[PDB]
């Protein structure tokens, strides 16, 4: 019998959303749930229902969708299998989830080149000696040394080019002339992994780039850890290293 | 009428606006092509920095014209 | 989504009640806002009440709700300009699951027992780690001085 | 067990594979299925770049999980 009963299990391996078979109540909602009408996680055997699922994964940022169940004690560990988070979103969303892990994976790397095409979303690494990259999903030659789409036309002509396009470009160096300020007065700084510009608003003395999940320094303007990420010491500003903080005015940075 | 905003290190969108257009939906359709919520969200053009309420008509922001965005991260 | 979860959350906890959480000042016009009082009971924060008040997002419970210190408090974990660093709400460990009351019974632990090792107020933490009994003095100084008054 | 392996080109491939089996085994089964040769191979699964030698176990990569292919190209 027990032969059966163990058997009963490669069964749920069939299909990616394992249903519920005893009604439960689903601890985001306060929804009752009837047997099939509510889904349990695999890695966690915790019990939700339709909408909070899928609410949990819209507003998650993360490449993987942590399980939402906490209660008086412990906080779950446990991950939403791709299989359930495809089987709960529609084709738009689901395409929504896996381009967030691709950028945040090409952002973490600072060896990635992107399509200059608008829109595009091809890209690709590179090496050092690299010259040209044929973009596969519009078939534009993107230049590597100048950094920037040019065709027709050589990089000396494409620099000349740029030069008489930005030289009477108003709105482009008065918005370059911001950031040159908004930097040197200590308002914003660039993101040291990805480069993208950010503000801290209130809070401590970090944050969290939510591009490239990069820990960033307030106080030091600069990394918070090494290249190991949340626990390396091997690089960063070294807070409450032996008791001694990164800054004198640092008062939280991790 | 089309115009460009600069996100992230490279990317370019092409956002679908009009003149009418407030600030908040530009933000909105932005999180439609990036997924980067409207609060964390803030876009500069020539020099000053778009506020909420006001609409795209009020900046003179025309066709083809490119934004720029930078993230506001709230410390913890 | 958010009012539906809101309203719930309401009923239940006013059909229990909390005895650290009075004054459940709950506009219903805008229900992403309440206002209570922490209400402690550990020295050195047993002699007074503390005004806070909790803002939940559009996308609430997907997103972390934050409370602010109406009273200000001499506490190491709360600047003084209202912030406090609880971890329970946190953009990076909330959990969709997280209940009010809970949010309000780990900051009434929070404020009942600091913790140095996330401060706002890095002095203050200094001080509650090595001189324990001068900080103990001026919180409760602060407590009478500045801290409201504990309803019964 | 199948996955899937997207390219960024929209075209998404089905390979069986298991999960002793390495990043370097799941390279070679894109180049007979793709012509791409490994060294130029470049996989990601949830927003960590894949390296060679552990196995889909360690990366936690199940049945009918996506990883996604980039290029990596060679001066
Ligand atoms: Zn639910
Ligand atoms: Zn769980
Ligand atoms: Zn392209
Ligand atoms: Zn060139
Ligand atoms: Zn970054
Ligand atoms: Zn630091
Ligand atoms: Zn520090």
């Amino acid at each position: 019998q027990q032969e059966g009963n163990y058997l009963q299990h490669v069964q749920l391996d069939q299909r990616s959303l394992v249903l519920n078979t005893e009604p439960a109540e689903c601890p985001v909602c306060y929804s009752v749930l009837a047997p099939g009408e509510a889904v349990v996680l695999r890695e966690c055997l915790h019990t939700f229902c339709r909408e909070c699922l899928q609410g949990t994964i819209r507003n998650s940022q993360e490449a993987e969708v942590s399980c939402p169940f906490i209660d008086n004690t412990y906080s779950c560990s446990g991950k939403l299998l791709e299989r359930e988070i495809k089987a709960l979103l529609t084709p738009e969303d689901y395409q929504r989830f896996l381009d967030l892990g691709i950028s945040i994976a090409e952002n973490r790397s600072a060896f990635s080149y992107h399509c200059k095409t608008p829109d595009c979303k091809g890209w690709c690494f590179f090496e050092d000696d690299v010259n040209e990259f044929t973009c596969p999903v519009c078939f534009h030659v993107n230049c590597l040394l100048c950094k920037a789409i040019h065709e027709q036309m050589n990089c000396k002509e494409y620099q000349e080019d740029l030069a008489l396009r930005a030289q009477n470009d108003v709105a482009a160096r008065q918005t370059t002339e911001m950031l040159k300020v908004m930097l040197q007065q200590g308002e914003a700084m660039r993101c040291p992994q990805c480069q993208i510009v950010v503000q801290k608003k209130d809070g401590a003395d970090w944050i969290r780039c939510t591009v490239c999940h990069t820990e960033i320094c307030w106080v030091t303007k600069g990394p918070r850890w090494g290249p190991g990420g949340p626990g390396d010491t091997s690089g960063g500003c070294r807070c409450r290293v032996n008791g001694i903080p990164c800054h004198p005015s640092c008062q939280n940075c991790h | 009428m089309q115009i460009f905003v600069k996100t992230l290190t490279g990317k370019t969108i092409t956002l679908e606006v009009e003149p009418s257009d407030t600030i908040e939906n530009v933000k909105a359709k932005i999180q439609d092509k990036e997924g980067i919520p409207p609060d964390q969200q803030r876009l500069i053009f020539a020099g000053k920095q778009l506020e909420d309420g006001r609409t795209l008509s009020d900046y003179n922001i025309q066709k083809e014209s490119t934004l720029h965005l930078v993230l506001r991260l709230r410390g913890g | 989504a958010a009012s539906r979860r809101l309203m719930k959350e309401l009923e239940e906890i006013r059909k229990c009640g909390m005895k650290n959480f009075r004054n459940i000042q709950v506009d219903e016009a805008n229900l992403l806002t309440w206002q209570g009082l922490i209400v402690p009971d550990n020295p050195p924060y047993d002699k007074g009440a503390f005004r806070i008040e909790i803002n939940f997002p559009a996308e609430y419970p997907f997103k972390p709700p934050k409370i602010t210190f109406k009273t200000k408090i001499y506490h190491p974990n709360i600047d003084e300009k209202g912030q406090v660093k609880l971890p329970v709400i946190s953009a990076e460990n909330w959990k969709p699951a997280t209940k009010t009351d809970q949010v309000i019974q780990s900051l009434i632990a929070l404020v009942n027992d600091p913790q140095p090792e996330h401060p706002l107020r890095a002095d203050l933490a200094e001080e509650y780690s090595k001189d324990r009994k001068k900080f103990c003095k001026n919180a409760e100084e602060f407590t009478k001085k500045y801290g409201e008054k504990r309803p019964v």
